[PDB]
């Protein structure tokens, strides 16, 4: 039938340990970074890309939700695909009713709410991912994180996955409010290089950007260009 | 509409006119009423265009899936049975008069009628649609056991042309298909290629 | 006709940096007037109103169910709803009842809460939207209304001229309709204020 | 412990509940099938646990369609339930597609049903293995075997139950591709008598069925007189 | 952490204290229970699947022993791991493809079919009441723009497209062999694709095959319909290899 | 309504008038009947206006979910199937009569879709109360493989025929030109109808309308 | 042990302890005997009486004109199954206007009773039946088990100390086919009497009899109606 | 499956509901959140946990939620759980308004939510919500009001209270300084700052670290405002000036 009891419960000390443990899957994930510039947002991620045998172009970690919103994550890839699909569906449901693209914050709230369900509803575990969601609306950039509990936070810049504590202190000592998007892309890629291991190419990192014109992945060739300086 | 199919030794011939009407407006003058259901199985459609298109799409799905599972070409009899099941079950909500024809390795060329109401019967040759009324006498007098493929094609083109002359709800071009072990051969008779029989002036 | 069981008329009209919305005041049942102060125009924001003609019960239900939805929207979203978005919300509410509709055909009039740009629209009973740059009308005297609007409306009117035009369009339209009238109310919506007036009008 | 539910893998990637269900089949007495030139023959060593039972009680050979026989080993209530599933599948296929279900498709369909009982805490695996046999002019003779995991394969010869290996080794001696059903029945009986442990389990009935050119593609019990001759040949061959 | 366990985290798909899913890990071990290895390779013109064919029992009808499956006319697959699970997954794939064509009017792209099966597998990793399928699916087909495709999905619900890949007992060794061979090759792409696949398999198993001991399936740009090689065809490749 | 489309050498031209009526009154002089489906696919709508709007919006949204998933440009057949399967299910109660045109990896494609769910794939089609007027133009003048400008001329002529000969049609001519390289959404394309000008003035000065009650409410 | 609480849990020996435990409910019931000739099928049952002032529990139940049962195990499960059988019989007469063949009814019991042996949180039926019937294939005695298995019998006994009754039945079963009815019921009684402690005897208070055959619809004999059958156990 | 069911909705041997208790431990560790009722209004003041330098500041608050025209709340505990409950509060309040055409009275909204919380402790086998809430409001039956609810589905009305970190200490200081019937919004504000100053003893209090909302009545309308940082620093300044007076 389905198990109808919660698999996440309170421990005596008031902790929801399944959600902590989901956060440990996130922390062991590949690194992701998001920086909100004055005029846009950049999302960047390391591909845990073993083998030359992988077709790097065949699946993407940086994904469009709408024309104006995109996502990345750290943690479990297959869990992320669930949330990408729901986010897309949520965005379209909103668009059908209101005839306006979903504001980034509204999209984050509805996705975060799905993640909350999986902490309480019967016979399921939480999602082992944290999301970084970027968007542009009301003439302005937004960067949000949504965690396995269903809590969300708005950031100017952050890091998640392996070595994120350090990544965050690297960005503290490097982000400024009046920074441009192109500079921000450079600093995002440097933040990944802090914990990389393996020599970076345009095939083992993935970068997405968000501005007035919309959300899109950078192409391999555009990434190659930013990589020359690094 | 007028639709027709005829069995020969090794295959079948199918044909239709190309007129689709709403009332007495011609909404399509070059309709394709012979729809492929699998590699060597077609259906000729008459009745509601919405109904026969929906039913044919559904059967195509069912038959394709069935065929993959079995890893064999499908039986013409199976295609007809699938049409029949759907046309019979939903006989109160459909207006569909179907001829299923084709070839398979087990039984050769075969023609089945699934008229409105959803009965199914195998026949040497079959006619249907509004125009078929005007060619019962003709096909009854002209049919001969053991016609070749080429004779079946001529017999079909003639019958359809006669129907088309008399039935306001049939017309346009004649679409033909022949189906055999080697494949499907389609053609269109238009304008002066349609068989012609004088109006009987004084 | 279901739509004439109660009678009634609403219209809206665009001016320079202002909009106007008006309604008759009769609530009646076929020939019989029951009351003369029945509300048909409802606030949906400080600078955004909706007017509903048609069957009085559905006028009230739609206004109420719309407010429910709007209040939830505004609490969840940062902010006051944009006019165009209100239209869409209303369209979606009406089209949910596509096969057993509410018998009402609204008009919306307002100013964008951030830009103060004028907006007017109307919808049919199943939610088809229609935006215009001049006027919209809905009710049992729509022909009469169209005739007055087509003849009097001009572009870029100031608030005073807009008030006279919409007032003369309503009064004269309803005076050719047995089941509309018994009073007219007019709201003029500007950036810095709402002016609400009842008109001297025939009471027959 | 890792062996309580079919929805739990062990650390080595096993599903012990399915393995345990297989043990129930392996405790059962032996059934065999042999495909030959013109059909398929089934035999079962049918242990008689009380003399109070009628001849024919607790049959292990079933007709699942007019052209399809089923031979079972394991928990008999589970096997009968599967025979009902097979019957329903053959019936539904005829109603939907308008012709007799091909053996292989029937095998694959019932195998998926068996398989569905190997994924969940909500249900347990079937404690039975079973063979399906048919014959037609178009498809020839076909013999399939399905186990509690839901695996399905085709065979020239097959045996299930506790003397499986001893049976297989005797089946391997036949050139079955060139033999007829009438020749094979005797050899089926012979092999059941060979693998039967007359010391440990005292009394059995031989059950025999076949489907082939000689039955016109109908699955049928072997006639009484032919079964008795085959028993007598098996018994004398044991000497 | 380092192999820690709490509560029921080895019995059902809940997180362990390191954030692992042991039940999913165990499903990968189930793939090897079968004892078989499969290889798949793609070039500019074709994609190929090769797997071992083991018929230990003489009494088996060896024509019914296969791990190669037609999904649609144009999509083929090799299954590795628990057999009944595999068959189930093949049926689901066939259903998804047929459904896609009925709804959308064109054939499902290989990448989308792989994603769909992987998404269905994901659900078994998050819901407690059923196990994952202990099998892995490799799909081949021709995409009209991108050319020959090889895609793989696994019991974690991960999926990826590949130049070449493998599955089952000798997966790691196959992966090593294939990596070493593509680096050598210009524009990192295989050219002799059926030979690479068979050679890879033969090296990592140390066997030198007879034609009855492997199965080979192909799709080509000129001939997109999935095709299974006969014994004689396979023999021609074995003999061409043996002779240099 | 008069809506139409043509396949030309390099693409599709869609056309529509801009009148909406309620009964035998014009409600909208400038409504938009050429609806977005995807960047490479558009659809003209005739029949019950809320049904055409809602149907095209829903399919456009499902197609966007489809294309987001596939990463590819959608196909015209896919929009056709989705529209026709939904319309069939509703048995003609969704009164949407559509002209669907676009350009995909297989080139240009044009379909007419009827409320009950039948579709016809054809090189020219017309729908709406003006459809026979527009079809007469097409039968008289269509040629295969027209150039862009010829095709646009023919479609606007055909819409004009409906505008002038059908009481259900009027006001402006909108076109949408779709090729491999270009999308030209031409709203309006032509404005062959105009309100005559007003000869007298009725600029009624403040105080003309007598007022019973007044309330000013100041806002922020 | 970890293997004995759920009917869905196979043990490592290929057994299902919940089903075996359900069978103990029948072994602890009072004994009943079923036997047949060419023309009749008979049931004989011992009724256990709670106190010296209790009637004695019903053991024998009418199913249809041609079918009756004897029960051993949980009485509430017996009634549930008996009501299922009754309904199956009524269905067949309603639809086909003829009696439900006995072997078909027993098949339906097997299929119905197997289902809960395979689903979590369900349990086997804790009852065993002897089924006496008469149809076109003559008289029958069937036995049904909590395992959902069933048996076609020349004769049978289930319940406490039924081994003794089974032994007696094997000893005399070659006589049964040719027995007149009185003879056959006498045999049923003698078999049942072997199950008793040596002191004690068959009485009109503890014996219940059910008979069906060619000339005779399923009939139950209790109390004073068993005396003709009990006298001349000579 | 009985083996895996942790049985969230059963009694323990002393008649306790362990989950509920455990959820109450989660709350006690969350951000301190106080509510104070005055004659002219009601307020909420909360410790912000969203305080890292790189956070963006995009909403008008972190933990203060508008429920309807006349009511707001704050929360202590699991944030995602609080989002579910506050969404539900807004729904309830609109259901009422739809049905009666007047605002839901404060105690009625609280009780409706509390009945949902209660259900989660009694049936359905799910973990309870790990949230306590403070509700501020005005209605025409009892005027200015302050309520508190917890994961048991229990609630009460208060003149002043506290939930979250150091609650016990905060309530002691309230017990001592709060003047029943004589508080103004201005003196409640001073007291709120005094209390947070003591109970955020990790460490020195700052405007970036607290959120304050006021609920007042102006011209027959409820006004709900979140104080700007300028005002919060001013109150902190005033409290620090005040403690300079404390000896002489
Ligand atoms: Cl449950
Ligand atoms: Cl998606
Ligand atoms: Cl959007
Ligand atoms: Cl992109
Ligand atoms: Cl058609
Ligand atoms: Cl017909
Ligand atoms: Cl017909
Ligand atoms: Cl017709
Ligand atoms: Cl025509
Ligand atoms: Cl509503
Ligand atoms: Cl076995
Ligand atoms: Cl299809
Ligand atoms: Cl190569
Ligand atoms: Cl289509
Ligand atoms: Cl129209
Ligand atoms: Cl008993
Ligand atoms: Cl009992
Ligand atoms: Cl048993
Ligand atoms: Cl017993
Ligand atoms: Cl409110
Ligand atoms: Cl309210
Ligand atoms: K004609
Ligand atoms: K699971
Ligand atoms: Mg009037
Ligand atoms: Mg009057
Ligand atoms: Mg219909």
């Amino acid at each position: 039938r389905g198990y109808s009891f919660s698999l996440t419960t309170f421990s005596p000390s008031g902790k929801l340990v399944q959600i902590e443990y989901a956060l440990a899957a996130v922390a062991g994930g590949a690194p992701s970074v998001g920086i909100k510039a004055a005029n846009g947002v950049v999302l960047a991620t390391e591909k845990k890309q073993k083998s030359i045998l992988y077709d790097e172009r065949s699946v993407h970690k940086v994904e469009p939700i709408t024309k104006h919103i995109g996502l990345v994550y750290s943690g479990m890839g297959p869990d992320y695909r669930v949330l990408v699909h729901r986010a897309r569906k949520l965005a379209q449901q909103y668009y059908l009713v209101y005839q306006e693209p979903i504001p980034t914050a509204q999209l984050v709230q509805r996705v975060a709410s799905v993640m909350q369900e999986y902490t309480q509803s019967g016979g399921v575990r939480p999602f082992g991912v944290s999301l970084l969601i970027c968007g542009w609306n009301e003439g302005r950039p937004y960067l949000f994180q949504s965690d396995p509990s269903g809590a969300y936070f708005a950031w100017k810049a952050t890091a998640m996955g392996k070595n994120y504590v350090n990544g965050k202190t690297f960005l503290e000592k490097r982000y400024n409010e009046d920074l441009e998007l192109e500079d921000a892309i450079h600093t995002a890629i440097l933040t990944l290089k802090e914990s990389f291991e393996g020599q970076m190419t345009e095939d083992n990192i993935e970068v997405g950007i968000c501005n007035e014109a919309g959300f899109r992945r950078l192409t391999p060739t555009e990434v190659k260009d930013y990589l020359a300086a690094i | 509409t007028t639709i027709m199919a005829v069995q020969f030794d090794g295959g079948v011939v199918l044909g239709a006119d190309s007129r689709t009407t709403t009332g007495s407006y011609i909404a399509n003058r070059v309709t394709d009423k012979l729809t492929p259901i699998h590699d060597r199985i077609f259906c000729c459609r008459s009745g509601s265009a919405a109904d026969t298109q929906a039913v044919a799409d559904a059967v195509t799905y069912q038959l394709g899936f069935h065929s993959i599972e079995l890893n064999e070409p499908p039986l013409v009899h199976t295609a007809a049975s699938l049409f029949k099941e759907m046309c019979y079950r939903y006989r109160e909500d459909l207006m569909a008069g179907i001829i299923i024809a084709g070839w398979d390795p087990q039984e050769g060329g075969q023609v089945y009628s699934v008229p409105m109401g959803g009965m199914m019967v195998r026949q040497s040759f079959a006619i249907g649609g509004s125009g078929s009324s005007y060619i019962y006498g003709y096909v009854d007098a002209t049919y001969r056991e053991g016609m070749t493929k080429e004779e079946c094609l001529q017999f079909t083109a003639n019958a359809l042309a006669l129907a088309m002359e008399r039935d306001g709800s049939s017309g346009g071009v004649i679409r033909l298909a022949a189906i055999a072990e080697s494949g499907v051969e389609r053609q269109v008779l238009l304008g002066d290629q349609i068989p012609k029989f004088a109006v009987a002036t004084l | 006709s279901i739509m004439s069981y109660n009678g009634g008329a609403v219209m809206a009209m665009k001016g320079k940096n202002c909009v106007a919305i008006a309604a008759d005041r009769r609530f009646g049942i076929q020939a019989q007037m029951v009351t003369t102060d029945f509300q048909k125009i409802f606030p949906m924001g400080d600078r955004l109103y909706i007017g509903l003609a048609g069957l009085a019960t559905d006028v009230q239900t739609v206004a109420q169910r719309l407010k429910f939805r709007l209040n939830l929207y505004e609490l969840k979203e940062g902010r006051q709803i944009k006019p165009y978005t209100l239209m869409s919300m209303v369209a979606n509410l009406l089209y949910e009842k596509r096969f057993g509709p509410y018998y009402t055909e609204p008009v919306i009039a307002g100013l964008d809460p951030k830009t103060f740009k004028p907006f007017i629209c109307s919808l049919d009973l199943i939610g088809c939207p229609m935006v215009t740059d001049d006027f919209v009308v809905s009710g049992t005297c729509a022909e009469q209304m169209y005739g007055m609007c087509e003849s009097l409306w001009e572009p870029n009117m100031d608030p005073d001229h807009l008030f006279e035009t919409i007032s003369q369009a309503m009064l004269n339209a309803v005076d050719r309709d047995a089941v509309s009238g018994m009073g007219v109310i007019v709201h003029i919506i500007e950036k810095d204020k709402i002016t609400t007036r009842t008109l001297k009008a025939r009471m027959d | 412990g890792y062996d309580l539910s079919a929805s739990t893998f062990s650390p080595d990637g096993r599903v012990f509940q399915v393995e345990y269900a297989m043990k129930a089949v392996e405790n059962s007495s032996t059934a065999i099938g042999i495909r030959c030139k013109d059909g398929v023959v089934f035999g079962v060593e049918k242990l008689v646990l009380s003399k109070l039972y009628e001849e024919g009680s607790n049959k292990r050979l079933f007709n699942v369609d007019r052209h399809v026989g089923m031979a079972v080993a394991g928990l008999l209530a589970d096997a009968r339930s599967l025979a009902d599933i097979a019957r329903e599948e053959a019936s539904n296929f005829r109603s939907n597609f308008g012709y007799n279900i091909p053996l292989k498709h029937l095998a694959d369909r019932v195998a998926m049903y068996v398989h569905a009982y190997t994924l969940y805490s909500a249900v347990r695996p079937f404690g039975c293995s079973f063979m399906l046999g048919s014959y037609s002019v178009n498809d020839g003779a076909q013999l399939y075997m399905i186990d509690p995991s839901g695996v399905s394969y085709g065979y020239w010869g097959c045996a299930i139950g506790k003397a499986r290996q001893a049976a297989k080794t005797e089946i391997e001696k036949l050139q079955m591709k060139e033999m007829t059903c009438r020749d094979i029945v005797k050899e089926v009986a012979k092999i059941i008598y060979i693998v039967h442990d007359e010391v440990k389990d005292k009394a059995f009935e031989l059950e025999l069925s076949w489907v082939g050119e000689l039955t016109n593609g109908r699955h049928e019990i072997v006639p009484k007189d032919i079964r008795e001759e085959a028993e007598k040949y098996a018994k004398e061959s044991l000497k | 952490s380092r192999g820690s366990s709490a509560g029921f985290d080895r019995h059902i798909t809940i997180f362990s204290p390191e954030g692992r899913l042991y039940q999913v890990e165990y499903a990968f071990k189930a793939i090897n229970q079968g004892g078989l290895t499969s290889v798949a390779v793609r070039g500019k013109d074709c994609a190929v699947i090769v797997t071992q064919k083991k018929v230990p029992d003489k009494l088996l009808d060896s024509s019914t022993v296969t791990h190669l499956f037609k999904i649609t006319e144009n999509i083929g697959c090799v299954m590795t791991g628990m057999t009944a699970d595999s068959r189930s997954q093949v049926q689901r794939a066939r259903y998804e493809a047929a459904n896609w064509k009925y709804k959308y009017g064109y054939e499902i792209p290989v990448d989308m079919l792989c994603k769909r099966i992987a998404d269905i597998s994901q659900v078994y990793t998050q819901n407690a009441e059923m196990r994952p399928l202990g099998c892995c699916m490799i799909l081949i087909g021709i995409d009209e723009e991108q050319g020959p495709q090889v895609y793989k999905c696994d019991p974690a619900g991960y999926y990826c497209g590949f130049k070449a890949t493998a599955a089952g007992v000798k997966q790691t060794e196959s992966t090593s062999f294939l990596e070493k061979k593509v680096k050598k090759k210009f524009d990192w792409t295989f050219e002799q694709t059926v030979e690479t696949a068979i050679t890879c398999l033969s090296t990592v198993l140390s066997i030198d095959f007879k034609p009855s001991e492997i199965e080979v399936g192909v799709v080509t740009v000129e001939n997109p319909k999935f095709r299974i090689l006969t014994e004689a065809e396979i023999d021609a490749h074995l003999v061409a290899l043996a002779e240099r | 309504t008069t809506i139409a489309g043509v396949v030309y050498k390099d693409g599709i031209v869609l056309g529509a008038d801009t009148r909406a009526t309620e009964g035998m009154v014009v409600a909208d002089k400038n409504c938009s009947k050429i609806h977005f489906i995807s960047p490479n696919i558009y659809c003209c709508g005739a029949g019950t206006a809320a049904d055409t709007d809602m149907t095209t919006q829903l399919i456009s949204s499902n197609l966007e979910l489809h294309s987001l998933s596939t990463g590819r440009l959608p196909r015209v057949v896919t929009a056709n199937r989705m529209l026709k399967q939904m319309l069939f299910r509703y048995q003609g109660y969704i009164g949407a009569a559509l002209v669907l045109g676009g350009v995909d990896v297989t080139g240009p494609h044009l379909y007419s879709i009827y409320p009950h769910g039948s579709t016809d794939k054809l090189p020219y089609v017309t729908m709406g109360s003006g459809s026979l007027a527009a079809m007469a133009v097409f039968e008289d003048k269509f040629r295969p493989d027209m150039e862009e400008e010829e095709a646009k001329n023919l479609v606007s002529e055909a819409i004009a025929a409906g505008i002038f000969n059908d009481l259900g049609s009027g006001s402006n001519i909108d076109l949408c030109v779709i090729s491999k390289n270009k999308l030209d959404f031409l709203r309006p394309y032509t404005v062959p109808n105009k309100k005559g000008t007003r000869l007298g003035r009725y600029r009624c000065e403040k105080g003309t309308t007598a007022v019973l009650t007044e309330k000013i409410t100041p806002l922020e | 042990n970890q293997y004995d609480n759920d009917v869905t849990v196979w043990s490592p020996q290929g057994r299902i302890h919940q089903i075996e435990y359900a069978m103990e409910a029948v072994k602890q019931g009072s004994a009943t005997v079923g036997l047949k000739s060419k023309t009749h099928a008979v049931l004989v049952a011992l009724k256990r009486a709670q106190s010296e002032l209790a009637a004695h529990q019903k053991k024998i139940l009418h199913v249809d004109n041609h079918i009756g049962i004897s029960i051993a195990g949980l009485t509430a499960d017996a009634r549930l199954l008996c009501n299922f059988m009754r309904q199956e019989c009524l269905d067949s007469r309603f639809v086909f206007d003829r009696p439900l063949p006995v072997s078909r009814l027993v098949s339906l019991i097997g299929s119905k009773t197997q289902i809960p042996t395979q689903r979590y949180g369900r349990r086997p039926y804790g009852v065993g039946l002897l089924i006496a019937g008469y149809d076109d294939m003559g008289p029958h005695i069937f036995q049904t088990c909590p395992s959902a298995n069933y048996f076609d019998c020349r004769a049978m006994s289930i319940g406490a100390r039924s081994q003794s009754a089974r032994t007696y039945l094997e000893r005399h079963m070659s006589e049964f086919m040719e027995c007149n009815l009185n003879e056959l019921v006498k045999h049923g009684l003698r078999a049942l009497r072997e199950t008793l402690p040596a002191e004690q005897d068959l009485t009109t208070k503890n014996v219940s009899i059910g008979i069906v055959g060619k000339d005779l619809e399923f009939t139950i004999y209790d109390d004073d109606d068993v005396s003709p059958f009990l006298e001349g156990l000579e | 499956s009985r083996r895996y069911d942790s049985r969230t909705t059963i009694f323990s041997p002393e008649g306790r509901l362990y989950q509920v208790e455990y959820a109450m431990e989660a709350i006690g560790h969350a951000g301190t959140c106080l509510g104070i009722l005055a004659n002219d209004g009601v307020l909420l003041a909360a410790e912000r946990r969203n305080i890292h330098k790189l956070l963006d500041e995009v909403f008008f608050s972190e933990k203060i939620y508008k429920l309807n025209e006349d009511m707001a709340c704050s929360v202590a505990g699991i944030t995602s759980d609080a989002n579910v409950l506050t969404n539900e509060l807004r729904l309830i309040a609109q259901r009422y308004l739809l049905q009666y055409q007047e605002p839901i009275p404060c105690e009625q909204l609280v009780t409706a939510l509390c009945d949902i919380k209660q259900a989660y402790t009694q049936f359905g086998g799910k973990r309870p919500f790990g949230v306590s809430l403070l509700y501020i409001g005005w209605d025409k039956h009892y005027g200015f009001q302050l309520y508190q609810s917890d994961p048991s589905g229990n609630y009460g009305g208060w003149k002043a209270t506290c939930i979250g970190n150091n609650s016990a200490a905060a309530v002691s200081m309230l017990k001592q300084d709060y003047k029943e019937g004589e508080m103004t919004l201005k003196s409640a504000l001073a007291l709120a700052i005094k209390v947070l100053n003591k109970t955020m003893d990790v460490s020195k209090l700052s405007a970036e670290k607290v959120e304050i909302a006021t609920l007042t009545r102006e011209n027959g309308k409820t006004v709900i405002r979140v104080l700007k940082q300028k005002e919060v620093e001013q109150l902190i300044k005033k409290h620090e000036e005040e403690e300079a007076k404390a000896e002489r």
